[PDB]
């Protein structure tokens, strides 16, 4: 019986062990695990974890092209 | 420098269109159009291949022969791995043979030819039939040659014999055996045994075989023909039909044994008497009552009038494109040349000039 | 820029690169050509008339940046205009032909850039008078200038066969390049070699177009032919040797390259089996003729470590011969450090370079400037493959969805077997399975590569169907080889970096893409024109089949995309499947159950 | 949807408010141009005799095959309040609009028309030299204004403030500068008339009392009028909105007499090709088409080389691709201007293809893209790499119990319009935050 306050991400386990990665440099911020295309995260830093994961397939392959 | 060499193009091209004849042609007709189904339709040579084109060619020349001359019946027999396969009855309904054309393309042409065999049983399937109706065979060939069981000139007698003819169209090149069907077929005529250039030159040829064949005189079949027209009802109840006994809610009535039918024109299976439309025999009088060249004024002379006469445009001017219709006296353009010589049947200006 | 050229509102992200200033001639219609001055690019109509008599030109004089069926992008460069004076052009010619066929005012920069790309042709050159590097210049003029250089240390004098590598590179700096056209009519010196041409070989036109550039003299003119993947290179060689009639000598990096160009050679041309003596470690012959012909890969000369005598005695006899003519086929790899002692090793007139790929990761490719000269000729890769002289190839890029059950090891694997650990995806192996049922239903013969020793055996034992590689001896490998090809039983094979290149075989319409290098191009290149030798390239609806089964959710999209950029823009194209055919139509997949793929994924974490 | 949302706008008019607007018989004529063919026959056939009908003489005319679009045309009919529809004798007696009967009547027999087709002066003068000049010049300043690309002849005061109130080409004050929303992109990818109509609608929404309906019947006159000739200068807000639309260079006013330019008659109705573009695969531009305008918009979503007569070349890149998402503007939109911007050669082969697919199998196994996938789903392919998540941030209930009510909260908030993610497997939905207090006020009750 608990109704805590979050935001729900659709999700893949492929990019939820890089949210799991997220947690391991900074923590505490990704509430829990739901199942495999679902978690829940903290409300404040929903955009700074999006920004991040947009880092994070930056790193993936970044299409500089250059 | 393209336009002199269209023009000495167009001149050779109206040297053979010089002599236009109002020959007797056939009306009642009886075409039969074999099919070779064999390894050499096989080759993707042409695009996509002979096989592929030859169904499509003949869907259209189906077509184009119950459009223009719905007065005969066509039955196809294919020819496949040494046997002659009759796939179409001669019938009134296109769509039946087009059915079995259907299944053609699916199935995988493969063999080898026996124009005995074939042409034997092409005269068989010719035997009954009336004697008015003109028996005549198109036949498709790709081989330049023939298993055959037997003799081919006993069977080239025995056609000539009970009047049937044949024109060939060869896909590679002459066969001289072909050449000599043709010629002993049709009084030594060379003008039947014809090898396509490419795949217009095919559609071409189609489009000329389907045009009715003149007669001979010493041919002489003349006689006459009882016929009946019936009459269409539309009734509210759906009533059985003769012909393929099922519940119909229109559909017309005999004239004279008052049963029904399903479609036309076709000939009664009651009382067994033709039955057709005014609009059907119609249908050939531009056979029946051709039209003349239009001739192109030269740009020399002096022009009776500056802009076409029927579709009322300005003509175009180094040489002068009115094409004159002699019997109206009146210049016309390309356009309208080639509309009224080949879509229309009239000339309008013929139309308002009184006689 | 012959406007005022005010700048457009439009034009900002055109860094001087609105060409609209230009007055475009009304006979725009009919010329073919533009200009792109701020980079020296040339954009070019496959549609408008004069376009067939430039093509040549804008070959000789210009490189192609891109060529695609409606515009090719080419570009002049001083490389390809000293190829053009080399040929034998010049400045002038080319400004007139090209304001003569140019829709466009010819740009003041390219006038200038192809006044100042004009060589002292005639000037310098160089000769051997008994394996002697004599530098015979038509002038003391050159030889004042080149004592007044301070790296060398008519009239001819010696340089040292290594210094001449070093003089060749510094005469091309100071833009003093050496012409290397051979009088082997003229010279007696060397021993005549009596080949004949035989009437059984005729040449191709592209192919006489090749040997004319660098036979407009009679001469040999020395230096780089480039040219497809089966074109006939080894013809194009065999009548280069055939009218020179001398001492001939060609390396090629593979012993089996050895065998089978030393069987070409003795089959079209009338060089006999006793003067082709072939030197290996199977054997080490010499002939013993007046003229004729050694062959070896270039090992047998770079390699110091384990010699025999008898390699001393041969190389010792090869050294002793001046040769009239030398070939570095597959040239990529000669111009690496310890395979660039041709010159210093052998004495040889006319070099001459024939290969299909002239790309390399480093700068190494433009020293065949200054170690065998410029390109001699090159061959349009979609004008052959239109002519059917190379193939058309459907390539059908295969992007494999990356499996969780893989990724969850492969993100903490270390970076070492990372690579190791996402080739060998189970989903990866249910695809080439169903890849390999639907083209043995098609019949087709299948190739399979893999950089990986482990990987190609792992597929193949999953097959049932053998392996080879680059530790897979001769022997072994010749067996799966012929086994491959007669035995119905082994229907396809499991190829690497033996398979990539140097190799003749084309019966693979279809090949199939497991695993590759990390950024090499040149392989990739090599496996495509594995298949684009094939036999069927001529026959009507044909189309060759190439697939590349990449893992997502990793680098490796961006390093096929490397890999395949050079044949994007030459033309062959990477189509995009990630929704696969037949996927559960087929009843039993590789590694299927998720049991099994936990199996493959601890059978590799035993070595990852 | 201009038919729809001129049609919903006036229905969104009221009954004797459109019965203001079917008095005049240019607007009459316009709006009957507006109606779709059935109603269109309708009203032609029953204009001229003054019987009313029943529904069922109707019904029993109407063949039964297009039942559906003759239950559009009688919907649209109805809700216009053009018809007058009452059961009398128990039968649903079909009746005109009288004013809009007797103004269509009117403008067919040439009657009375009260200069609603115009208050005409009819000084005509050449508009190929002088109108459509300034026209084109007006409407490309305008153009490249909302383009981005800079000009100096910014527009009037009057549209720049209703650009910055509404969310088309958003004048952010924080920037100072037009900038470009998804619906200015929409803006752009729409048709010269669909912008007009967009524009009057917004204008429309906006103005209020400057009587609604006199700018209505001179919005719809305008587009009736005629080009290239003079004419009176009438109501005094029809005047000052005209000379407004004069600013916007629709009219070429000389201060009395004024000359609607060829933008009248866009407005009223549409008049290898052009604008034809040949794709690659090396993402190549083969355009078969040049304006400095088609520069201006190619340079937000495309990497060019340079112009030449008809022949625009240049190469796709990820940054022009990216460049175009990060703006907000929508990848359907990008392959809103593909796809309408395909070349013949091209789409004979695409058809080709699908159609040598077709006997293969029905399905294919491949993706649903018509236009040729070697080029096109690479874009595709990028469009689904571009957006590629889902977000749901804010409120959200869960754990529930019974299914039932799990069902019915969610199942409620959908029939609001206020659900925005459900799961049935955990039984979870998540719902925007103006609908969360109406969702708990149904879970108390
Ligand atoms: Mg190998
Ligand atoms: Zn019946
Ligand atoms: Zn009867
Ligand atoms: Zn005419
Ligand atoms: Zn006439």
């Amino acid at each position: 019986a608990r109704a805590r306050k979050g935001a729900l991400v659709q999700c893949d386990p492929s990019i939820k062990a890089l949210i799991l990665q997220i947690d391991a440099k900074m923590s505490d911020i990704v509430l829990e695990e739901l199942d495999d295309t679902h978690l829940l995260v903290n409300p404040s830093k929903v955009e700074f974890v999006k920004h991040e994961l947009n880092r994070l397939l930056s790193k993936n392959i970044y299409n500089p092209m250059d | 420098a393209s336009l002199v060499a269209s023009i000495v193009e167009a001149r050779k091209k109206r040297t053979a269109k010089k002599n236009i004849t109002p020959y007797q042609r056939g009306i009642i007709r009886s075409l039969i159009l074999t099919l070779d189904c064999s390894e050499a339709m096989l080759e993707k040579d042409l695009r996509p291949n002979r096989h592929a084109m030859i169904i499509q060619y003949a869907i259209d020349f189906v077509h184009e022969f119950f459009d223009q001359n719905p007065i005969s019946q066509m039955g196809i027999i294919i020819m496949r791995n040494g046997l002659a396969q009759l796939v179409s009855q001669v019938s009134g309904n296109p769509q039946d043979h087009i059915d079995a054309l259907k299944s053609i393309r699916k199935q995988e042409p493969k063999g080898n030819p026996s124009l005995q065999n074939a042409l034997e049983m092409a005269r068989g399937l010719l035997l009954p039939v009336p004697a008015h109706c003109t028996r005549e065979v198109l036949i498709v060939f790709g081989s330049l040659s023939t298993t055959d069981p037997g003799d081919i000139h006993q069977t080239i007698d025995s056609l000539v014999s009970e009047k049937i003819r044949v024109k060939v169209l060869g896909l590679s090149a002459q066969v001289a055996i072909c050449k000599e069907l043709c010629k002993a077929t049709n009084y030594g005529d060379e003008s039947f045994y014809k090898i396509l250039l490419d795949e217009t030159h095919l559609k071409e040829l189609f489009n000329e075989a389907v045009t009715p064949l003149p007669v001979n005189k010493i041919n002489k079949g003349f006689t006459l023909v009882k016929m009946g027209f019936p009459t269409r009802i539309f009734e509210d109840t759906p009533t059985f039909c003769s012909c393929h006994s099922k519940l119909v809610y229109g559909g017309y009535f005999c004239p004279n044994c008052h049963s029904k039918v399903c479609s036309l024109p076709t000939v009664c299976p009651c009382c067994d008497l033709m039955l057709i439309l005014s609009t059907h025999l119609a249908r050939s009088y531009h056979h029946l009552m051709p039209l003349k060249t239009f001739a192109e004024v030269p740009t020399t002379e002096k022009f009776r009038s500056e802009d076409c006469f029927s579709c009322q445009s300005r003509f175009p001017i180094l040489t002068s494109s009115r094409y004159r219709c002699e019997d109206c006296k009146q210049e016309f353009c390309v356009d309208c040349d080639v509309f009224i010589h080949e879509i229309l049947h009239n000339c309008p200006g013929c139309e308002s000039k009184p006689v | 820029i012959p406007a005022d050229f005010v700048p457009d509102s439009v034009s900002g992200m055109f860094r001087s690169h609105d060409f609209s200033y230009l007055r475009l001639r009304p006979d725009h219609a009919s010329r073919p050509l533009w200009i792109s001055p701020s980079d020296g690019r040339i954009i070019l109509e496959s549609f408008s008339p004069l376009a067939e008599q430039a093509q040549d030109f804008l070959v000789t004089i210009a490189e192609p940046i891109s060529r695609p069926s409606h515009i090719h992008e080419y570009k002049i460069t001083a490389y390809s205009l000293y190829a053009a004076v080399s040929v034998g052009l010049e400045t002038d010619d080319i400004i007139s032909v090209l304001d003569r066929l140019s829709k466009v005012p010819v740009a003041e920069s390219i006038i200038n850039f192809i006044k100042g790309a004009t060589i002292s042709y005639g000037k310098v050159k160089l000769v051997i008078k008994h394996n002697r590097y004599f530098v015979e210049t038509t002038q003391a003029d050159i030889l004042q200038m080149l004592l007044n250089d301070s790296v060398i240390g008519v009239h001819s004098f010696e340089i040292a066969n290594e210094s001449v590598e070093v003089v060749k590179k510094r005469c091309q700096e100071i833009d003093y390049p050496v012409l290397e056209e051979y009088d082997f009519r003229n010279d007696h010196r060397n021993p005549d070699l009596d080949i004949d041409l035989k009437p059984s070989t005729q040449i191709r036109p592209y192919q006489e177009k090749s040997l004319s550039k660098m036979f407009g003299n009679g001469r040999a003119r020395s230096g780089i032919i480039v040219l497809p993947c089966g074109a006939g290179k080894t013809l194009v060689g065999i009548t280069a040797a055939c009218t020179i009639k001398k001492s001939v000598i060609v390396l090629c990096t593979s012993s089996v390259s050895v065998m089978q160009w030393r069987q070409q050679f003795l089959q079209w041309c009338t060089l006999q089996p006793e003067n082709c003596a072939v030197f290996t470690s199977d054997n080490k012959e010499m002939f013993q003729t007046e003229s004729g012909l050694v062959v070896s890969t270039y090992s047998m000369v770079a390699n110091t470590r384990n010699r025999s005598h008898d390699s001393q005695k041969v190389m010792d006899f090869l050294t002793g011969r001046e040769w009239g003519f030398i070939i570095l086929d597959e040239v990529h790899v000669v111009p690496a450090a310890m395979f660039r002692r041709v010159v210093s090793t052998i004495a040889a007139h006319a070099k001459l370079g024939l290969t299909a790929t002239l790309v390399r990761e480093d700068d190494k490719i433009g020293d065949l400037n200054f170690l065998i000269g410029p390109k001699l000729y090159e061959a349009n890769w979609m004008e052959l493959s239109q002519k059917g002289h190379i193939a058309n190839v459907q390539c059908a890029e295969v992007w494999c969805p990356m499996t969780a059950e893989f990724y969850q090891e492969y993100l903490r694997e270390t970076a070492r077997k990372r690579m190791l650990l996402y080739i060998m995806n189970p989903t990866k192996f249910q695809a080439c399975q169903f890849l390999i049922q639907y083209h043995e239903r098609r019949g087709d013969k299948i190739i399979v590569f893999s950089d990986n020793v482990y990987a190609l055996q792992e597929y193949a034992l999953k097959m049932g169907k053998p392996f080879i590689y680059g530790s897979t001896p001769q022997q072994e490998r010749m067996n799966i080889l012929q086994n491959f090809q007669y035995n119905d039983q082994i229907n396809t094979i499991f190829l690497s970096k033996v398979g990539d290149t140097s190799i003749d075989l084309p019966e693979a319409t279809c090949l199939i893409q497991i695993s590759s290098h990390y950024g090499s191009r040149r392989q990739e290149a090599q496996r495509l024109g594995r298949i684009l030798r094939a036999k069927r390239r001529n026959d009507e609806g044909f189309n060759a089949f190439f697939y590349s089964l990449v893992s997502k959710d990793t680098q490796e999209m961006y390093y096929s995309t490397k890999r395949q950029a050079f044949l994007v823009d030459q033309g062959y194209a990477f189509k995009v499947i990630t929704h696969l055919h037949g996927m559960e139509n087929i009843p039993n997949l590789a590694y299927a159950s998720p049991r099994e793929r936990r199996e493959l994924l601890q059978e590799v974490l035993l070595k990852n | 949807s201009l038919k729809h949302s001129v049609t919903q706008y006036l229905e969104e008019i009221p009954q004797q408010v459109q019965n203001r607007l079917y008095t005049s018989p240019a607007t009459c004529l316009a709006i009957y141009r507006i109606l779709p063919p059935l109603a269109k026959f309708f009203i032609m056939a029953m204009v001229f005799n003054e019987n009313e009908v029943p529904l069922l003489d109707l019904d029993k005319w109407v063949n039964s095959n297009g039942k559906l679009q003759f239950q559009n045309a009688i919907k649209s009919m109805k809700s216009l309040h053009l018809l007058i529809p009452n059961k009398s004798s128990g039968t649903l007696m079909i009746n005109l609009n009288p004013t809009f009967k007797i103004s269509l009547r009117n403008a067919l027999t040439g009657g009375e028309v009260q200069n609603s087709f115009g208050v005409v002066v009819e000084e005509n003068v050449v508009s190929l030299d002088l109108l459509d000049e300034y026209s084109a010049n007006k409407w490309e300043t305008i153009l490249h204004f909302m383009v981005g690309t800079p000009l100096a002849k910014i527009p009037s005061e009057k549209v720049l403030n209703l650009l910055k109130h509404s969310k088309l080409m958003e004048e952010v004050n924080s920037t100072g500068e037009f900038k470009i929303t998804n619906e200015g992109f929409q803006f752009l990818l729409q048709e010269i008339n669909s912008q007009l109509w967009t524009l009057l609608l917004q204008y429309l929404k906006m103005i209020e009392t400057m009587d609604l309906v006199d700018v209505l019947h001179f919005i719809f006159m305008l587009g009736a009028l005629e080009v290239g000739k003079a004419y009176k200068i009438l109501s005094e807000t029809q005047r000052i909105m005209l000379q407004d639309m004069r600013d916007y260079g629709l009219v070429f006013q000389k201060h009395s007499i004024f000359y609607p330019t060829k933008l009248a008659l866009m407005l009223t109705s549409d008049t290898i090709p052009d604008g034809s573009l040949i794709v690659e695969t090396n993402f190549k531009i083969y355009s078969y088409s040049n304006s400095p305008l088609q520069i201006a918009v190619l340079s937000l979503f495309v990497h060019l080389k340079a112009r030449f007569v008809n022949m625009v070349l240049g190469q796709i890149t990820r940054e022009s691709i990216r460049r175009a998402l990060t703006n907000g503007i929508t990848a359907d939109q990008i392959i809103a201007y593909l796809e309408t911007h395909a070349h013949p050669q091209m789409r004979r082969l695409a058809e080709e293809k699908l159609e040598k697919k077709l006997e293969l199998d029905p399905n294919c196994k491949e993706p649903l893209q018509v236009l040729p996938p070697t080029v096109v789903d690479q874009i595709r392919l990028w469009q689904l790499e571009l957006d590629r998540v889902i977000t749901y941030e804010g409120s959200l209930y869960s754990d529930f119990e019974t299914s039932q009510e799990y069902n019915l909260l969610s199942k409620y908030a959908q029939d609001i319009g206020v659900l925005l993610w459900k799961d049935d497997k955990k039984k979870k939905f998540f719902i925007s935050k103006e609908g969360n207090s109406q969702v708990l006020d149904f879970a108390k009750r």
